RNA sequence: GAAGGGGGCCUGACUGCGAGGCCUGCAAGCCGAGCAGGGGCGAAAGCCGGGCCUAGUGAACCGGUGGUCCCGUGUGGAAGG
RNA sequence: AGCCUGGUGUUGGCUCUUGGUCGCGCCUGCGUAGGAUAGGUGGGAGCCUGUGAACCCCCGCCUCCGGGUGGGGGGGAGGCGCCGGUGAAAUACCACCCUGGCGCGGCUGGGGGCCUAACCCUCGGAUGGGGGGACAGCGCUUGGCGGGCAGUUUGACUGGG
RNA sequence: CAGCGUAGGGUUAGGCGGGACCUAAGGUGAAGCCGAAAGGCGUAGCCGAAGGGCAGCCGGUUAAUAUUCCGGCCCUUCCC
RNA sequence: GGCGAGCUAGCCCUGGCCAGGGUGAAGCUGGGGUGAGACCCAGUGGAGGCCCGAACCGGUGGGGGAUGCAAACCCCUCGGAUGAGCUGGGGCUAGGAGUGAAAAGCUAACCGAGCCCGGAGAUAGCUGGUUCUCCCCGAAAUGACUUUAGGGUCAGCCUCAG
RNA sequence: CGUGGUUCGUGGAGCCAUGGGGGAAUCUGGGCGGACCACCGCCUAAGGCUAAGUACUCCGGGUGACCGAUAGCGCACCAGU
RNA sequence: GAGCCGGUAGCGGGCGUGGAUCCCUGGAUGUCCGAAUGGGGGAACCCGGCCGGCGGGAACGCCGGUCACCGCGCUUUUUGCGCGGGGGGAACCUGGGGAACUGAAACAUCUCAGUACCCAGAGGAGAGGAAAGAGAAAUCGACUCCCUGAGUAGCGGCGAGCGAAAGGGGACCAGCCUAAACCGUCCGGCUUGUCCGGGCGGGGUCGUGGGGCCCUCGGACACCGAAUCCCCAGCCUAGCCGA
RNA sequence: GGUGGGGUUCCCGAGCGGCCAAAGGGAGCAGACUGUAAAUCUGCCCGAAGGUUCGAAUCCUUCCCCCACCACCA
């Protein structure tokens, strides 16, 4: 008997998987325990509409980090820093990179999860990477003066 | 009232027919009736006890139609009442217009 | 003057019929010449449709089995008769 | 009628254990004889091994323990067959089969334990707790026991019966 | 003559009995349960008494009624 | 399919009734007894499907009655009479059913299956009965078969038409 | 599987119905023409309603080779008394 | 259209051509019981709540009104309200159940018989009805009823007995609504989604298969037409003239 | 009528493809022991026809009987 599963059951696998089973089970365990539902032409329909709606906004969300990959992976933000000899007085941080990328080239990042480790104290050419899920490396130029 | 609340099935009278001898088609001289008498045949009737809105509704049905109790539960719109409840969930919902 | 006993060849302990009668409430029971087919024994005339004879039996119905042509529920088959 | 009873519905979860059959695979058998420890029939002088052999070292199970047999491996370029004969058979390698066994897998079976959630009992208390539990109860169906009840049968002749 | 025909008259209660009180067997029965139909069952409730509870005694009077009318002496419950 | 437990049987609820005598259980008390007891003896006490006997409940024997006073009675006699007692009121159980200290008793004056109405004009190879008149003819009581023998079928014998 | 309906009493037993078990498809789908198979046809099940032609006679009327007070209704009458 | 105040005279009184009695239609009144329905109850009796009224009227009593249960419907479930049901009826009708005597010259299957009867329900009728039919003809067309087919075909301890249909002739005549596809709306659940579900409207209703959706065709007065509603004749419920 | 088992030296009884005078038991005979009787002990000794292989008590067909069982009877 065909039920739509409401959570992974360990042999009778994960959510939405249509599994067939002795009615007794269905009626007196799964169903009253809200841990599944019987697969009607009615409910099979919402399930399709449920898988569509998911993989819609899912591969919609992959339309950002595909779009921010094809912009930030060429454009370079250049950072002014009070100079020193191959050492910075302040520190350019995630926060800074964020802002600079905004005022300059007109883009917006979080800046959560870029490189949080050790806000960068030197000058040079760095490649930092952005996120979530397949994603983009960025070029950032820390230079001189103000 | 031993009758299925969904299907409508109720007890029928039937004859119970006692036969002797060998089928004509086994080369017997043919079957013979030593008796015929009325019996009845009940529906195979069960409790389906189910939870709908607040409440716990109990249908008495032929084991045959047991599925339709659950079909009727998949019909859910707006009842905060007491048992009855199925008075609603019933033939109003089985047929209506 | 065989229906008795012995021997030889044989399967008529045939098939298809059956004038005419015995008997007889019915239904049965009985005897039967003769013709046809194909035979047996006999040189032939002839005899042979079990046994000297009179008891050794059981209507119908229901069913079995073998065969045959007959019928086969729109039709051909088949089921079943 | 009642009672007993197989199948099946209501009727579920998890294991353990067994069949039956089918497909495939891996084996099994041995009369002195041929040299012996060759199931049957056919193909057959070609093979198989260096797609790492014989001979032993562990090890498995079978055995009429003559041993058969595979893996591990020490292991390194041989081991075979025809020929020959007192048993029909001929004793490599390749298939299709028999007899028994095991191995896995397929559909169906039969048992045993535990679980709980159907079902049943219960709890001044409940969308719950405890107990029993897929039994029992109940439907359909199987066969049985069944004067507890029912309907009837239980001849005629006859110096009355 | 009559228990007979015709006709006329005759039975007076806050306290006696019963009811505007209680419950018994049983009955009936919102809930609920069962049953082809009819209908069976059933908790509470309700009904149900010669049981429980509740305030009147003595006497006179009529052809015919009287703890009922009358006389005397007592009492009960509701309302304000 | 109904109607019946106003009779009768059992049970349920709730009331009532049983003159008067007699016998004298246990217990208690006292006294005796003993190491202590068992026990004994008194008095007290007032038990019991205990005794006699009215009411009440019965129905033993005999007589009478027998178109009765009476569809179960009357007389004499007799059993029980604090109990498994009797009895009023209110209730419940019924027809293959009830109820029965059990006779197949009782269940509205006949119960081996109640009454009523219906199926119903059941069936009756049996018994009875079958109604004006005149005319002609005029039998059988045998055979065969028959779950047949006092019933039938065919035959035989009567009759009527051609 | 168990039964009922039909003329069909298990019969070769279909058709219509359905208590039990299993349990589909949407025209290239389904049911039927008496087991079953082929062919050739018929029809479209699992929702519902639908006058009239028909049955009856409490009731009113009209007729009778219907009765005439033991008949005719049980009752001609103050009878379901 | 002249007598009347029933059967019913009588006593004692009254009425009518200013049209009585009497007949027909409508209305009003209509105690109590009874489905009986405020609640009880041994039918025709008893006891109440609510609002209003009467009496001196608080107690008491009377009067009017209202108050059972069930179903359906909306409604904010609720305060509720609306509409309905209930019971009776001679026979007739359908449906649920369903005998025996009897017949078989015994008796079980069989018969009696789906009778009697009990129960539910319907109405002036009820049932049935518009083919998943018939059944051998390229056949017929709903249903019911009569005649016939026919005591045929069959059924049957192939006994006793039971007993169809097609067709033909008549009577009457009629055919419709829906479900789904699809479209639109409202509401509900939500893991707002071209989502699922319920409600309503549209759409569609058939077997030379139909319908939905897309394209083209012109698809225009249209014609048809109720079983529903309205009017009318006619008929019924009193009478009247009448040689 | 059907199904399943059989058939072995005098009785029972196992009976297998490499022969199985054919296990075994008891019966019989002859020995040993002996109050009687025994118990113990030792020795003696393929239903049928056909058919498949080199080999048949073994496998098949068939036939005959036995046992067993189920079923039917107009
Ligand atoms: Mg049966
Ligand atoms: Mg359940
Ligand atoms: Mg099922
Ligand atoms: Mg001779
Ligand atoms: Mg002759
Ligand atoms: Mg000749
Ligand atoms: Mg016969
Ligand atoms: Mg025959
Ligand atoms: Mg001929
Ligand atoms: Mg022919
Ligand atoms: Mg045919
Ligand atoms: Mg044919
Ligand atoms: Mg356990
Ligand atoms: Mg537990
Ligand atoms: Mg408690
Ligand atoms: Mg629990
Ligand atoms: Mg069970
Ligand atoms: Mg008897
Ligand atoms: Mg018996
Ligand atoms: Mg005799
Ligand atoms: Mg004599
Ligand atoms: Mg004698
Ligand atoms: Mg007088
Ligand atoms: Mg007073
Ligand atoms: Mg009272
Ligand atoms: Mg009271
Ligand atoms: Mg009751
Ligand atoms: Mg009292
Ligand atoms: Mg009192
Ligand atoms: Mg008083
Ligand atoms: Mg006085
Ligand atoms: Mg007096
Ligand atoms: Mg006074
Ligand atoms: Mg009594
Ligand atoms: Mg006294
Ligand atoms: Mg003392
Ligand atoms: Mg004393
Ligand atoms: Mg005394
Ligand atoms: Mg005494
Ligand atoms: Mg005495
Ligand atoms: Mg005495
Ligand atoms: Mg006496
Ligand atoms: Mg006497
Ligand atoms: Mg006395
Ligand atoms: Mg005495
Ligand atoms: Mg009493
Ligand atoms: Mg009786
Ligand atoms: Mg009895
Ligand atoms: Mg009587
Ligand atoms: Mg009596
Ligand atoms: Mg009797
Ligand atoms: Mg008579
Ligand atoms: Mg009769
Ligand atoms: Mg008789
Ligand atoms: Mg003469
Ligand atoms: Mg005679
Ligand atoms: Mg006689
Ligand atoms: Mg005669
Ligand atoms: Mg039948
Ligand atoms: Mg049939
Ligand atoms: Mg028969
Ligand atoms: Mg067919
Ligand atoms: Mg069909
Ligand atoms: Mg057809
Ligand atoms: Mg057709
Ligand atoms: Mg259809
Ligand atoms: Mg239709
Ligand atoms: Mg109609
Ligand atoms: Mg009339
Ligand atoms: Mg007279
Ligand atoms: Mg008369
Ligand atoms: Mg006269
Ligand atoms: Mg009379
Ligand atoms: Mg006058
Ligand atoms: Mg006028
Ligand atoms: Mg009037
Ligand atoms: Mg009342
Ligand atoms: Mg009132
Ligand atoms: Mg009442
Ligand atoms: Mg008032
Ligand atoms: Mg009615
Ligand atoms: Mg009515
Ligand atoms: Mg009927
Ligand atoms: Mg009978
Ligand atoms: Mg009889
Ligand atoms: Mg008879
Ligand atoms: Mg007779
Ligand atoms: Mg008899
Ligand atoms: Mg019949
Ligand atoms: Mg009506
Ligand atoms: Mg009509
Ligand atoms: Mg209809
Ligand atoms: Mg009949
Ligand atoms: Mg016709
Ligand atoms: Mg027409
Ligand atoms: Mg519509
Ligand atoms: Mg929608
Ligand atoms: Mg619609
Ligand atoms: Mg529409
Ligand atoms: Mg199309
Ligand atoms: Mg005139
Ligand atoms: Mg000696």
């Amino acid at each position: 008997m065909k039920v739509i599963l409401l959570e992974p059951l360990e042999n009778l696998g994960d959510v939405g998987q249509v599994v067939d089973v002795k009615p007794g089970y269905a009626r007196n365990y799964l169903l009253p325990r809200g841990l599944a539902v019987l697969a009607t032409e009615s409910n099979l329909k919402a399930l399709e509409a449920r898988i569509r709606a998911q993989a819609k906004r899912l591969a919609e969300r992959k339309a950002e980090a595909e779009r921010l990959k094809e912009i930030l992976e060429n454009l370079t933000l250049t950072i002014p820093v009070r100079a020193g000899e191959t050492k910075i007085y302040g520190s350019v941080t995630a926060k800074d990179i964020a802002e600079a990328l905004s005022r300059q080239h007109g883009v917006t990042i979080d800046p959560k999860r870029l490189a949080l480790e050790k806000p960068i104290k030197e000058l040079g050419e760095y490649v930092l990477t952005y996120k979530p899920h397949p994603e983009v490396p960025i070029q950032l130029k820390v230079s001189v003066v103000a | 009232s031993k009758v299925c609340e969904i299907s409508g099935k109720r007890p029928i009278v039937a004859n119970s027919i006692q036969r002797r001898g060998k089928a004509k088609r086994e080369g017997g001289v043919g079957k013979k009736t030593t008796g015929i008498s009325k019996r009845r045949q009940y529906p195979n009737l069960q409790k389906v006890r189910v939870r709908v809105a607040g409440q716990e509704i109990t249908f008495r049905v032929a084991a045959s139609h047991i599925p339709k109790v659950y079909e009727l539960v998949e019909r859910a719109k707006g009842l905060k009442l007491e048992g009855l409840s199925p008075k609603e969930i019933k033939k109003e919902l089985l047929k209506l217009l």
